[PDB]
């Protein structure tokens, strides 16, 4: 248990456990993982997302 | 020379301002957000190719040469943009939040 | 021509791509902006040059 | 040119000339035909040839 | 050209009678206006966090100095020194001056002090006087704090701790200070910082310079001077496209014109007689 | 009568009261000519002073 | 002593003394310094000589005294020495925007760029060329850059030079434009640059084991914008064991004196520094 130096925090598992099946949920968990770096966050906007 | 000296002879505040008429403003509520490049010149990335490729896709040119416009604004505190050619609006003025 | 289409890919230097496709990198809100860089290329609707 | 001692030594007619702009506007404009300013008091009035 | 200034606040009489000690010293003031307000006057106005006293040494260096004569109701007499008449100063500095110098004048290294101008303050406001040290105790006390500044990127050491211990001490006629570091707590003060990154990118750009210029420069005329040259720069070596050498050389250039408040030390003043105690003296103002 | 409407703000140490209160603004190296509107609504040493 | 006075084999007409009348309190330079002299050598024309270097009339014009002209009636110009202190007013006509702070130095006018090229009085075969009053950061502009002209460009074909020197003779400095027109590579070029190389060598020589490796540790300690500069300017071609501290403070000395001997080649010892300016930049109140 070392949940500050993993790349999945509690957040995560919070939203597995309560999701439903519908093959939506797995699009959500593969895109809650765009990161955050500078590089990343204008690739995100030029695209306006 | 002369030299007056008034000296206030009220017990509250005698003399009441109001703001009356508005004429024009002189900025153009515009959207042209804050610059932070031009504001604070002297942070970049540590790793080199990520900060000139920040400073390609994010629409400001790299100092290429040293000049002293360069050192003087690394030091002190001078005029980093210049006044563009067309403002036919007027002055610009934003600023951003997270 | 078909038989030292491997002789290209043993020097392996990357090539930087075009400006035509620097253009379709953007979206229709985009196109305006101060940032693209293709709008000094972009003269005729007919002619791209 | 038009020598303004001209206008400074030979005796003028007083007139409220009330134009409804600055007057340092309508010199720096250029609303007139030739100005001729100074800011301090020059004594090139006095050299008459 | 006499210069007045007023003070917005309420003054006292103390703080008139411990200010009119100071009747004849040097006080400088940015811009030669003949009514000039109080905030301007003096040197608090630029003393800040992070900006340290290489940028105030720069900034005094192009500023007008005047001498202040007489004081008034609540109008301060300031006036302009003219190259060549003489005049009388007193003595800020802590040195005791003699016969025939050439004094200087730096910024008080005594930010903070323990004598603290004697509370002569406003709200939110002090007067500072700069010293006024003769010539080569200037430029020592500048090439202290100069290679005080050199040795504080690795400092962890401890025998350049007694190094830095010992250049904080300094020497002259019955004068001992103690001229606190540029360094506080693991970092630089930014105009310190690029004053010795100016003279070290300086050194360097002329060490990776003048093996290119002796050959470039050499196919003219020889001199025994330029055998010389290239036998200096030989046993350096042996101890061990236009577009760059464009931006070499105006870096070179332009990097060695931030030195200008420490390669040239400018005299403003002549000495003449002396008084008892050593506080004031005639003088004549130069430049 | 909340705790806070953008909690990374009002807290004395986020990314916005490091970016703009005078005194981080000093240590960070910025250009002291340039205006910034949120500035007067972040420092303290001129208001809880 | 003080003033000095002219004459001209030609006379005078209204319109002459009329374009002259307004040039009251302005600088022209003489190069002998005498009590009666002729407008044969008065003003530069003398010495303009084109074909011949910018820089050598730069080295000239430095070394001419200065005066001010006052008081024409006819047949008398009335040259008058400045002493060296008393408050003077000036007028310029080099057209740069001036500042309060800003010092003074002199030039000689280079060509602007509309092809005016305003000579004021024309003569038979004299016109009258003017001194330029310049502020002094655009003199030091001046000295170095046509310095970097003359540096750089020594072993190299008329093509490369071409292409650097049409960018580097223009100098955008308070919203005018500027060109540098003969740099031309004489002996005076020459020795300036046997200076500038063995102060460069004493100072690659003499400095210390340490202030070569000073950038180096800021390198691999701090990261600015300058700093990525100077990375890309050194690093191509890529604890302290010794301290002495009185041998620092001797190589700090000769550092100095060995900077100030390359630093003289450019930075002249101003000639007038202002109290104020005319709000229209015609004239200035300077002292010296």
């Amino acid at each position: 248990a070392h949940e500050y130096h993993n790349w999945l925090r509690s957040p995560f598992s919070r939203y597995s456990a309560t999701c439903p099946n519908v093959l939506h949920s797995v699009m959500t968990l593969a895109a809650m993982l765009y990161k955050i770096s500078p590089v990343s966050l204008v690739l995100q906007t030029k695209a306006h997302i | 020379t002369q030299n007056i000296n008034t000296v206030d002879m009220g017990l509250g505040y005698t003399s009441n301002t109001c703001v009356a008429y508005v004429n024009r403003v002189r900025t153009d509520m515009g959207v042209r957000v804050q610059d932070l490049f031009r504001v604070f010149p002297m942070n970049v990335y540590r790793h080199d190719e990520v900060d000139r490729w920040i400073r390609h896709a994010a629409g400001v040119e790299r100092p290429q040469l040293l000049d002293t416009e360069t050192i003087s604004m690394l030091t002190f505190g001078s005029m980093s943009e210049r006044n563009a050619a067309a403002t036919v609006h007027g002055q610009k003025a934003a600023c951003e939040l997270i | 021509a078909a038989r030292r289409i491997p002789h290209f890919y043993r020097v392996r230097r990357e090539v930087p791509r075009t400006v035509n496709e620097m253009k379709q990198d953007f979206v229709v809100t985009d196109f305006y902006k101060v940032g693209n860089i293709t709008l000094y290329t972009e003269l005729h609707p007919f002619f791209d040059f | 040119m038009e020598n303004w001692s001209a206008l400074e030594l030979l005796p003028k007619v007083g007139i409220p000339t009330d134009f409804l702009t600055h007057v340092k506007t309508s010199a720096g404009e250029e609303m007139f035909e030739a100005l001729r300013i100074y800011y301090g008091d020059d004594p090139e009035r006095y050299n008459i040839h | 050209a006499n210069i007045f200034c007023t003070f917005d606040h309420k003054l006292s009489i103390a703080d008139v009678g411990k200010l009119t000690k100071l009747v004849a010293a040097v006080v400088p003031i940015p811009q030669r206006l003949h009514l000039i307000k109080h905030y301007q006057l003096g040197l608090h106005q630029f003393v800040d966090h992070t900006r340290g006293y290489v940028r105030l040494r720069g900034l005094l260096r192009n500023m007008t100095l005047t001498l202040m004569r007489r004081v008034e109701g609540n109008q301060i007499l300031l006036h302009v020194p003219t190259h060549g008449l003489l005049y009388t100063v007193l003595n800020t500095g802590p040195v005791t001056w003699e016969k025939g110098d050439a004094l200087c004048v730096l910024p008080p290294l005594f930010h903070g002090p323990l004598a603290r101008e004697n509370l002569l303050t406003l709200g939110q406001w002090e007067l500072v006087l700069p010293w006024i040290v003769p010539m080569p105790l200037a430029l020592e006390i500048n090439q202290r704090l100069l290679i005080m500044g050199l040795f504080s990127l690795d400092r962890s050491y401890e025998e350049v701790k007694a190094a830095v211990q010992q250049l904080q001490t300094i020497t002259f006629r019955d004068a001992t200070f103690t001229i606190p570091d540029p360094v506080i707590d693991q970092h630089l003060l930014i105009d310190m910082k690029t004053a010795c990154l100016s003279m070290s990118m300086v050194a360097n750009l002329a060490s990776e310079l003048t093996m290119t210029y002796v050959r470039k420069l050499a196919l003219e005329d020889s001199s025994m001077l330029l055998v010389k040259c290239q036998e200096l720069l030989m046993r350096l070596d042996r101890e061990r496209s236009p577009d760059d050498e464009i931006a070499r050389l105006s870096a070179l250039f332009v990097m060695l014109r931030q030195l200008d408040d420490l390669i040239r030390e400018q005299v403003v003043f002549t000495v003449c007689d002396v008084s008892p105690d050593n506080k004031s003296a005639t003088c004549i103002f130069k430049g | 009568f909340a705790a806070t409407h953008n909690p990374w703000a009002s807290q004395a140490g986020c990314l916005s009261d490091v970016l703009y209160n005078t005194r981080h603004r000093e240590r960070l190296g910025y250009n002291s000519k340039f205006y910034s509107p949120c500035a007067q609504y972040f420092n303290t040493e001129e208001i809880i002073a």
